[PDB]
């Protein structure tokens, strides 16, 4: 609700924000709290100390997967001799619903670049790249401004903070793909390929970029570390009694009294956070579904609130979190509109690698076509509940396809009425032929 | 080396193999576009789906790539396994969607891959209503015609131009469902090895401009072995 | 030392299971329309006897049959360069009873000796010029050259001069340059080559008027032609 | 348009062809022969092609001095109509282009959408 | 008869520094080009292939693969308009009509003058402010119709 009372307790990423929305630099940045945590972890703590640290943390990725961030980061070769190593930061965010790290880079940059110092110390990578999307200038400027300023405090560059560790950062912004946020593909983009992903395994901490050992990391998961060894791993698992551990950057979006982004501990239901937090749905308006995390996650009833928003909680009630910003729809949008949309973004957006995307995604669209003006034929309901089962996990390249099509099958599966509501017409794709006579089913 | 158990049966295999080429050395017909021998797999155009178990006693598996799969001791498959005969059907579905109607004016006719793999999954039944897409092509040179609608994207050309045979000249253009393999801008392909393209593309995107002139199917042709 | 020739291929008496090999393939059609402009009465297939094929489809082709010596490839539902997979013990590997030919020498059990015959150092000559070889796969050989699809794959012949050559010379590219060659004058466009090294002239060998003879030869005179 | 399938559907091999091209593109026979001494009126050419270019006709009227005589070429079998199927051409269907369609002029054909367009 | 500035040349040598490989800085390199002309012509695929040490089909290839590298002509400004999920909640249709009445041209064209194209995209990452738009390196949020004419104003 509107007042709230932040602080450094249960708000640590967000609590440096100033009234202005103007961003926060480096003098002002280090007076309230920063970059004391480079200090103990570089003069401080070895690196493989600092992966365990984050491993018992229980730090999971929040790009959308939730896997652990300390085994992914323990994944990486013990193998001196192999010397040269890479830190990548997805920070594409072309999904759409998801602006949370646009405000992240935007007035928190020196949070990223402390985050990525920490990560690349623990990681031993000598060079890190921030994979910013193109379309993003502002946050481009502040970041590259922000690094400039951090190379002559001794942050960046030589014999940084009279350690032995040489760290290089990097801003290299994107083209415009979405397929560039899957992190090999990530991968492909930087090394200035087409942005095909990679077959897993092998995965990236071992072959990645350029064939190094390479760790892909979301923006955010990046920006929660130095507030782990700033204040501890033991303030860290004790924030919420729940099994994720940490604050998310949660929000609400759509025709809403306040659509927004806060962040809040993981567990908080959607009863507050669409009506405490984001003031419910405009006046007049009644409430028909909501999606948890984004585009690519499964639609949600007025049954499925009131519940909490975790990776396993939402994966048994038939849904995946994904990056938890969600969406309401209202009862005045036709349903069979908003498939047609998502599936026109996720058709065009394919990379065109493996057929089941490349063809089946394009009949889909064309499908919801003929539905939503009227003209859908009998075998049209049928044919798209095949579409989604022969699309599922492992029978694609990536990860993209199930996204595409679990709003469809939810969609379906609970709104059967409208979809089957615009078929008026038989089936026919065949014209007369004079002189052969047909065979009649 | 290895022992495998498919749809049952049990066989002797090779481990370094994967499951492709150890299935099609017993002489089990399981369709693909993307693999070649020489090529390697790289898993993109998700025909030569089998149903993988994890143990004899696991009923319910999962679809994988056999290409992609290595054949290692103990791996329980089904070519036949009618989850996995209903995908394959369904890739060349989805394949046959967009396929101009030109076998009777096509040069691969009665030597086409495409033809015979769809023929082997047994899709007969068109569903597909809507509007095709279409692409205009290039010149190639002397040697090669060019029909991009016959193009299937199983991405054999590329692999074979630039990685085996070191090639410059042709590429992969575009994105989603409108990609292009050719050159960026019409020319005579520049390298020595460009004809082994009419055998390396599996269907009729890339034929030989020279038997074109005096064209015969191949059961009217005599053979021998010749140098 | 021809001795191996007897086992690149069998004999003539040679038999799968009392199957003579088959050319042509067995759906092969129109064997009564092919020549009916000419006779209407059917002529008799020819017989073979310098080889074990015959030349018609009632024959052998089977993947499995005990040859090595497979005229074309083809199985039940596989039409394509694919059914090479059929004739093979693995995929990829060897063909399943062996490829056809035998090497003729084995490895020599001792060597040879260190050829003491070291050459000087190349030196450039005035008015006497090397011929540098260069070799075209489309131009080089005999037969081939006499394909009517060549003739547009070819390019125009060209004398390759380096560009220090050219410069005192006079010349540049495309000057017709008329050299003499054993008493005989042949003229020819100008094209420049960085990389050649001077005192040398590059030729395409084996072209129309370019016998590969030539390479190691001397161009006695090189001038202008007008 | 010469596909060769008639000549191998015949059982007893009484059709022999050749596939000429125009500078058009449009694939046509360079030479048709049937031997009518060796048909049997099966039917099984009329039913393989998949362009009613070769058609039965209710005609019977044949005999000859010669059996030379009894091989048919193109121009005593290509008639001035469409015979039993007045309304089908293939080509309309057919995504090879020929004068009068271009890419995208074919029946369900979508205008084509070149690599370089703006549009994502 | 194309030729690079040795201007971009000196940017994208400068750029080149931050790789192992001069592969890497190739999109970058695309997007320097069109910074200075709007667009990438045809010579310079060959231009960057040259002095990059790649092939020009993977130079093709790459600008064709990225939707904001632009293989064809366009106008003075490009007018980007988001029509995804939570721009079609907030009523982006009304936006789209307006603009394609104004301009009269429909989407993926260009005017006669040839000061504006419009062209549709993805979800421009502020989807929270309402329907949403960029006029060159320009947002505009809480996008509605009636605002449309005055904005145009703007950019003359
Ligand atoms: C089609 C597709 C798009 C993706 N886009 C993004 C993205 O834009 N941003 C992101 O952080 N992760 C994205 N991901 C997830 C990444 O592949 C990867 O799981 C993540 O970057 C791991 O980082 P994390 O551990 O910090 O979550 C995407 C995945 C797929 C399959
Ligand atoms: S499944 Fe679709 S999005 Fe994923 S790699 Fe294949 S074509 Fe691209
Ligand atoms: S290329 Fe193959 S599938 Fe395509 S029309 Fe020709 S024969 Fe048919
Ligand atoms: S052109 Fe041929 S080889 Fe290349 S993708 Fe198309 S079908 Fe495959
Ligand atoms: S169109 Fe008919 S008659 Fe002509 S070649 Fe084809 S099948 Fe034979
Ligand atoms: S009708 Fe005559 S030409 Fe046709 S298949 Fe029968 S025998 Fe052959
Ligand atoms: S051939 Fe194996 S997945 Fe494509
Ligand atoms: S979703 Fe509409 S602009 Fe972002």
């Amino acid at each position: 609700m509107k007042n709230i009372i932040r602080t450094p307790e249960t708000h640590p990423l967000t609590w440096r924000l100033r009234d202005d929305k103007q961003p926060v630099w480096l003098d002002e940045y280090r007076s309230k709290n920063g970059y004391e945590g480079a200090r103990k972890a570089l003069t401080g703590l070895s690196p493989d100390e600092i992966v365990n640290q984050v491993k018992d943390a229980g730090l999971k990725g929040r790009g959308g997967a939730g896997f652990s961030t300390g085994l992914k980061w323990s994944l990486m070769p013990k193998d001196e001799s192999m010397n040269i190593r890479y830190l990548l930061c997805n920070a594409d965010e072309m999904e759409p619903g998801t602006y949370k790290d646009r405000l992240l880079m935007e007035q928190l940059p020196h949070l990223l670049v402390e985050g990525m110092l920490i990560s690349a110390f623990a990681l031993k990578a000598y060079r890190g790249y921030i994979f910013l999307r193109g379309e993003y200038i502002e946050a481009a400027v502040n970041l590259r401004r922000a690094i400039a300023e951090a190379t002559e405090a001794g942050l960046l560059g030589k014999n940084i903070m009279g350690t032995g560790f040489d760290f290089e950062l990097f801003v290299h912004t994107g083209a415009g793909r979405y397929i560039c946020g899957e992190e090999t593909a990530l991968i492909n983009s930087l090394e200035g390929r087409r942005a095909n992903p990679r077959s897993k395994p092998p995965f990236p901490a071992t072959s990645g970029a350029w064939g190094k050992p390479t760790c892909v990391n979301n923006v955010e998961t990046l920006c929660n570390v130095p507030a782990i060894l700033a204040n501890g791993v033991e303030w860290y698992q004790n924030i919420s009694k729940s099994k994720d551990a940490g604050t998310k950057l949660m929000g609400f979006s759509g025709r809403v009294k306040n659509p927004g982004l806060w962040e809040l501990p993981f567990g908080t239901t959607a009863r507050e956070i669409l009506e405490d937090y984001a003031g419910g749905m405009r006046d007049g308006l009644k409430f028909k579904a909501w999606q948890p995390g984004g585009a690519g996650t499964d639609f949600l009833t007025e049954a499925h609130l009131d519940l909490p928003m975790e990776f396993e909680s939402i994966g048994k009630a038939g849904s995946r979190l994904g990056t938890a910003l969600a969406m309401a729809v209202d009862h005045e949008i036709n349903m069979v509109s908003l498939v047609r949309n998502l599936e026109e973004f996720f058709a065009r957006e394919s990379c065109g690698w493996c057929t089941p995307c490349r063809d089946g995604l394009p009949w889909s669209v064309k499908i919801l076509r003929a539905l939503e003006r009227g003209e859908g034929q009998p075998g049209d309901i049928e044919t798209l509940e095949q579409l989604c089962r022969f699309l599922g996990p492992g029978k694609t390249f990536c990860a993209h396809a199930p996204g595409a099509v679990e709003p469809l099958q939810s969609a379906i599966k609970y709104f059967r009425e409208e979809f089957e509501a615009g078929i008026k017409q038989p089936f026919s794709n065949t014209h007369l032929i004079n002189g052969i006579q047909p065979n009649l089913l | 080396m290895a022992t495998i158990h498919v749809d049952g049966k049990e066989y002797e295999v090779n481990g370094a193999d994967n499951l492709l080429e150890a299935c099609l050395s017993l002489g089990l017909d399981i369709p693909y576009f993307c693999w070649h021998p020489a090529l390697g797999s790289v898993g993109a155009c998700r025909q030569c789906a089998v149903k993988q178990y994890q143990n004899a006693e696991d009923t319910r598996g999962r679809l994988v790539m056999s290409c992609m799969t290595p054949a290692s001791d103990g791996t329980f498959i089904s070519i036949d396994d009618e989850e996995a005969k209903q995908f394959r059907e369904s890739v060349v579905e989805w394949l046959m969607t967009n396929h101009p109607h030109d076998c009777p004016v096509c040069e691969e006719g009665g030597n086409c891959h495409l033809q015979d793999m769809t023929v082997m999954t047994g899709h007969s039944f068109r569903r597909y209503r809507f509007t095709k897409r279409t692409h205009r092509n290039q010149d190639l040179g002397p040697f090669i015609s060019h029909e991009m609608n016959r193009c299937i994207a199983c991405y054999r050309c590329v692999r074979y131009y630039k990685d085996y045979a070191d090639g410059t000249d042709l590429g992969v253009y575009g994105a989603h469902d409108n990609v292009y393999f050719g050159r960026p801008e019409d020319g005579t392909l520049e390298s020595e090895f460009s004809g082994n393209l009419v055998e390396i593309c599996p269907t009729g995107v890339f034929t030989d401009k020279t038997h074109s002139e005096r064209y015969n199917r191949k059961w009217d042709m005599q053979f021998a072995p010749s140098i | 030392e021809l001795a191996g020739i007897k086992d690149a291929a069998p004999d003539a008496t040679f038999r799968i299971r009392g199957q003579k090999l088959a050319r042509e393939p067995h759906r092969y059609s129109g064997r009564t329309a092919m020549r009916a402009n000419i006779s209407v009465h059917e002529p008799r297939q020819p017989q073979d006897i310098d080889t074990m094929f015959t030349f018609s489809m009632e024959g052998n082709n089977q993947p499995t049959a005990h040859r090595s010596q497979v005229p074309f490839a083809w199985a039940p539902g596989w039409n394509s360069p694919q059914a090479w997979n059929k004739f093979q013990d693995e995929v990829g590997g060897k063909l399943r009873f062996g490829d056809p030919g035998v090497r003729l020498f084995e490895t020599s059990e001792n060597g040879l000796d260190y050829f003491t015959s070291v050459p000087a150092r190349f030196q450039p000559q005035d008015g006497k010029w090397r011929i540098a070889p260069y070799y075209h796969l489309f131009g080089s050989d005999e037969l081939s050259q006499r394909a009517p699809v060549f003739q547009s794959r070819m390019p125009q012949p060209y004398i390759k001069l380096n560009p220090a050559d050219a410069a005192k010379l006079g010349v540049n590219a495309g000057t017709r340059v008329s050299f003499s060659y054993d008493g005989n004058t042949v003229t020819l466009p100008v094209e420049i080559a960085e990389g050649l090294t001077a005192g040398q002239v590059g030729l395409p060998m084996g072209m129309s008027g370019i016998a590969p003879v030539l390479a190691g030869a001397h161009l006695e005179d090189l001038k202008e032609a007008q | 348009v010469a596909c060769n399938l008639c000549a191998v559907a015949c059982p007893v091999g009484c059709i022999s062809l050749q596939k000429a091209e125009t500078k058009d593109g449009r694939w046509y026979p360079e030479f048709f022969r049937i031997n009518f001494s060796r048909c049997i009126f099966c039917g099984l050419c009329e039913e393989a092609c998949p362009t009613t270019a070769i058609q039965l006709t209710p005609d019977f009227e044949m005999g000859e001095y010669k059996r030379q005589d009894l091989v048919y070429e193109k121009e005593d079998l290509l008639i001035s109509g469409p015979g039993k199927y007045p309304e089908y051409n293939f080509y309309r269907m057919a995504g090879m282009a020929i004068d009068g369609k271009d890419k995208g002029e074919a029946e369900n054909e979508a205008k084509p959408i070149d690599v370089k367009s703006l549009l994502p | 008869a194309f030729e690079l500035s040795a201007a971009e040349r000196e940017a994208i040598e400068h750029e080149m520094h931050h790789y192992e490989d001069p592969r890497a800085a190739s999109i970058e390199a695309l997007k320097i080009v069109q910074k200075q002309r709007g667009w990438v012509p045809d010579g310079a695929i060959h231009a960057i292939a040259d002095v990059l040490g790649i092939p020009a089909s993977d130079v093709e290839g790459v600008a064709t693969f990225y939707s904001q590298i632009f293989r064809q002509p366009v106008g003075r400004h490009v007018i980007r308009y988001c029509d995804s999920v939570v721009c079609h909640i907030n009523g982006y249709q009304g936006i789209q009509a307006a603009l394609e009445k104004k301009l009269n041209i429909k989407p993926g064209q260009t005017t006669f003058d040839g000061r504006f194209t419009l062209l549709p995209t993805c979800c421009l990452g502020n989807c929270d402010k309402g329907p949403n738009m960029m006029i060159d390196e320009d947002t505009h949020a809480h996008l509605t119709p009636e605002a449309i004419p005055e904005l145009l104003e703007r950019y003359k």
